[PDB]
C-alpha cells in the first residue's frame, strides 16, 4: 500500500523489432544515467523531478531511498508470455564486485517491484558517489530482459525517505527538457 | 646523541596555527581585463591546485597535516577609483560534471562572496570545504575534486586604463568548521539557499522601470531547451508549497556614479506596468550611499497571507499567476555623470522559519 509520492525518473525501451536477443540495461541510480549493454538500440530518457534534480547536484548524500521498478507491458497473450526480468543492485560495474541484491520477476504483462537501499559513506555517514576519495561508488540497477519483444520498457520511480540528507553542490551542465513512441499515456494517445 | 626516539614529539597531528602570517599558505592572481563582460569566467581551477608552486609558511603544513578543524579563509585585495566598479564573485563548489555551466546561478549556490571593487578595498570569507563534516585535509580536497571559480557577474561601469589584477590570499583560521546539511524536516529555523534571483539592469533614463522576480523559486533557472539547477534550490523544490521570512542580499554592481532609488515590494503578477501607485503597497526604499554596496531585505511572515507554490507551469502568464513576486521599481530615475547601466544583484540568502508543505511531484521546466 503506497502512500507518499514516488517520482518517475528513468525509462528505457527495449530495442524495436525484430530485435529478440537477450539484452540488458544499467541504471545509475544516483547520477541518472542509462547505459544499455553493448550496442543494443535502446531508447532511453531521463526526467527532471525534484528528486533527480537533487540526486544529480548533491555532492554528499546520506539516507534511505525507496525505489519502484515498473515493467511494461505489451499486447501479448498471457499464455505465450515468457519474459523474465532479473535485476541487480551493484556498487560497481567491475566483474570482481558482487551483487548487493537480486530480484526475479516473471509476471505476465507487467510487473511492479518495490525495494529500498541505503546511501551511506565515510564522511560522518555521507557518501560522494564515484569519488576517488575512499573509493566511494554509486549504485547501479542492472536490468536484464530475456524477451525484449514482450518486454517493452523499464520505469524507475524514486522517493526520499525522511531520513535523507544532502550537502555540497556539483556544477552540472544544463539539464535538457524531457519531451513518446509507445502509447502509455493519454497525451501520447 | 642517541635517546628514546619513540618518545620524541614528532607526532604533532594538530592543525595549522600561529599568527595570520604563519597561517598563510598560498596566493593566487586573477586577471581582470579592462574589457570583460557579465558571465565572463576569470578563474577556474581546483581548490587543491592553489598550492602548486607556493612557498609560504604553512604551505607544507597545509599539505601534510592529516586533519584540519579550522576553516579556509580567503581574502581578495584589489581596487579601482570610485568612478567605476564591477561585480566579482568567488565561489567554492564540491565538484563538477563534464561541460558544466558557468552561469552564476549554479556557481553561487553552495558557498561564495560577492563584492564591488569600486567600494570595498578588500573582501573575505571563510568556508568549510567539507560541507557535511567538521574536518578536512589537503588530500581530501584533492581527491574529492573541490572546485573554485572566480567570475565576472557584471562588467566594468567605466573601463580602467589598463588591465588590473585581483589577488587572493589563502590562509587557515581557527573558526570551527560547522557543517551545512539539508534535510527533510517540514519545519526548519534556517534554510540557506543562496539563490541568484537575478541580475537587474536599469538603464539611465526617466522611464518607469519595473522588474519582476518570482518567489516560486523551484525548477531552477531557464535557458534554451534546458535549465540550470543547483542542490539548494532543487532541495526546496521537494515541497509543494512553502512559506517563511525571506532574507535577500542586494548588491550594487555598478559604480557609485550610477545612482537610482529602488523600491522593493511584494505583490502579484496582476499588478501591471506603468501603475503609478506602487508605493501604496508596503515597501522598502533602498538608496545606496557611495560607500554602501550591500543591503539586506527582510520580508516577514506578515507579508504573506498563505504559503505559495514552489513551481509554476512555464506557460503560466503574469495575469494568471497567484504566486507572489518581488518587485524592484525605480522610485525616482536612473542617472549618473558617466554612461553605464545600473546593475543590481538580487540573491535570496535564505528562509527563516521555513515551513514546507506537501510533496512536489515536479514540473520539468521553470521560467
Amino acid at each position: 500500500e503506497a502512500s507518499d509520492v514516488y517520482s518517475p525518473c528513468m525509462i528505457a525501451s527495449t530495442p524495436p523489432a525484430p530485435f529478440s536477443d537477450v539484452t540488458a540495461v544499467t541504471f545509475d541510480l544516483i547520477n541518472g544515467k542509462i547505459t544499455p549493454v553493448g550496442d543494443d538500440n535502446w531508447n532511453t530518457h531521463i526526467y527532471n523531478p525534484p528528486i533527480m534534480n537533487v540526486l544529480r547536484t548533491a555532492a554528499w548524500k546520506s539516507g534511505t531511498i525507496h525505489v519502484q521498478l515498473n515493467v511494461r507491458g505489451a499486447g501479448v497473450k498471457r499464455a505465450d508470455w515468457d519474459g523474465q526480468v532479473f535485476v541487480y543492485l551493484r556498487q560497481s560495474m567491475n566483474p570482481e564486485s558482487y551483487d548487493a541484491r537480486t530480484f526475479v520477476i516473471s509476471q505476465p504483462g507487467s510487473a511492479m517491484l518495490n525495494f529500498s537501499f541505503d546511501i551511506i559513506g565515510p564522511n560522518s555517514g555521507f557518501e560522494f558517489a564515484e569519488s576517488p576519495w575512499a573509493n566511494q561508488t554509486t549504485w547501479y540497477l542492472e536490468c536484464v530482459a530475456t524477451n525484449p519483444r514482450q518486454i517493452q520498457q523499464f520505469e524507475v520511480n524514486m522517493r526520499f525517505d525522511p531520513n535523507f540528507r544532502v550537502a555540497g553542490n556539483i556544477l552540472m551542465p544544463p539539464f535538457p527538457l524531457s519531451t513518446p513512441l509507445l502509447k502509455f499515456r493519454f497525451r501520447d494517445i | 646523541m642517541e635517546q628514546n626516539l619513540f618518545a620524541l614529539s614528532l607526532d604533532d597531528t594538530s592543525s595549522v596555527r600561529g599568527s595570520l602570517l604563519d597561517t598563510k599558505f598560498a596566493q593566487t592572481r586573477v586577471l581582470l581585463s579592462k574589457a570583460m563582460a557579465g558571465g565572463d569566467v576569470l578563474l577556474d581551477e581546483y581548490l587543491y591546485d592553489v598550492v602548486n608552486g607556493q612557498d609560504f609558511r604553512a604551505t607544507v603544513a597545509f599539505l601534510r597535516t592529516h586533519v584540519i578543524t579550522g576553516k579556509i579563509k580567503v581574502t581578495a585585495t584589489t581596487n579601482i577609483s570610485d568612478n567605476s566598479g564591477c561585480c566579482l564573485m568567488l565561489a567554492i563548489n564540491s565538484g563538477v560534471r563534464g561541460k558544466y555551466s558557468t552561469d552564476v546561478y549554479t556557481i553561487c549556490s553552495q558557498d561564495s562572496m560577492t563584492w564591488n571593487p569600486g567600494c570595498k578595498k578588500n573582501f573575505s570569507f571563510t568556508f568549510n570545504p567539507n560541507p557535511c563534516g567538521d574536518s578536512w585535509s589537503a588530500e581530501m580536497i584533492s581527491r574529492s575534486r573541490v572546485r573554485m571559480t572566480v567570475i565576472c557577474v557584471s562588467g566594468w561601469t567605466l573601463s580602467p586604463t589598463t588591465d588590473v589584477i585581483a589577488k587572493l590570499d589563502w590562509s587557515i583560521v581557527n573558526e570551527k568548521c560547522e557543517p551545512t546539511i539539508y534535510h527533510l524536516a517540514d519545519c526548519q529555523n534556517w534554510l540557506p539557499l543562496n539563490r541568484w534571483m537575478g541580475k537587474l539592469t536599469f538603464p539611465q533614463g526617466v522611464t518607469s522601470e519595473v522588474r519582476r522576480m518570482p518567489l516560486s523559486i523551484g525548477g531552477g533557472a531557464g535557458a534554451t531547451q534546458a535549465f540550470l539547477a543547483n542542490m539548494p534550490n532543487s532541495w526546496i523544490s521537494m515541497w509543494r508549497y512553502f512559506r517563511g521570512e525571506l532574507h535577500f542580499e542586494v548588491t550594487k554592481m555598478s559604480s557609485p556614479y550610477i545612482k537610482a532609488t529602488v523600491t522593493f515590494l511584494i505583490a502579484f503578477g496582476n499588478l501591471s506596468d506603468a501603475f503609478g501607485f506602487y508605493e501604496s503597497f508596503p515597501h522598502r526604499i533602498v538608496q545606496f550611499a557611495e560607500v554602501e554596496e550591500k543591503c539586506t531585505l527582510v520580508f516577514s511572515q506578515q507579508e504573506f497571507v498563505t504559503a505559495w507554490s514552489t513551481q509554476v507551469n512555464p506557460r503560466t502568464t503574469l495575469e494568471a499567476d497567484g504566486c507572489p513576486y518581488l518587485y524592484a521599481i525605480i522610485h525616482d530615475s536612473t542617472t549618473g555623470t558617466i554612461s553605464g547601466d545600473f546593475n543590481l544583484g538580487v540573491k535570496l540568502v535564505g528562509i527563516k522559519d521555513f515551513c514546507g508543505i506537501g510533496s512536489n511531484p515536479g514540473i520539468d521546466g521553470s521560467r
